[PDB]
């Protein structure tokens, strides 16, 4: 008797994989952009300390 | 640190060189005087003496 199963391949497989790599990018895309926010934050707060003493003078 | 000029908002200075400007002191020193003057002198002088002894 022959037993066989078509259980991943291949649209499902490729699909699975394209589907993998466009989320992979998005992770990719939103930790660099996540890190700009950042360095923005300290140039501000940066910024913050600078007007502070101004105020105390 | 604050660089050549400093970044540019400018940063922060609107704060500290203008609450300086300067230390001010400010010296509520050291002035000087106009003063003021006086006014002279009442007579028309009157006879008996001297007229007689010369």
């Amino acid at each position: 008797m022959m037993i066989r199963i078509n259980l991943l391949p291949v649209r499902a497989v490729k699909k699975r994989e394209m589907g993998r790599q466009v989320l992979v990018l998005f992770a990719v895309v939103l930790i660099g952009a996540g890190v700009a926010n950042y360095l923005w934050y300290d140039d501000r707060q940066s910024e913050l300390e600078a007007h502070q003493a101004g105020v105390a003078s | 640190c604050e660089e050549p000029p400093a970044p540019a908002p400018p940063p922060a200075k609107p704060k500290a060189a203008a609450a300086v400007p300067v230390k001010a002191a400010p010296t509520e020193t050291g002035a000087q005087a106009a003063p003021s003057y006086s006014y002279v002198y009442n007579p028309v002088g009157k006879r008996d003496p001297f007229r007689s002894p010369i």
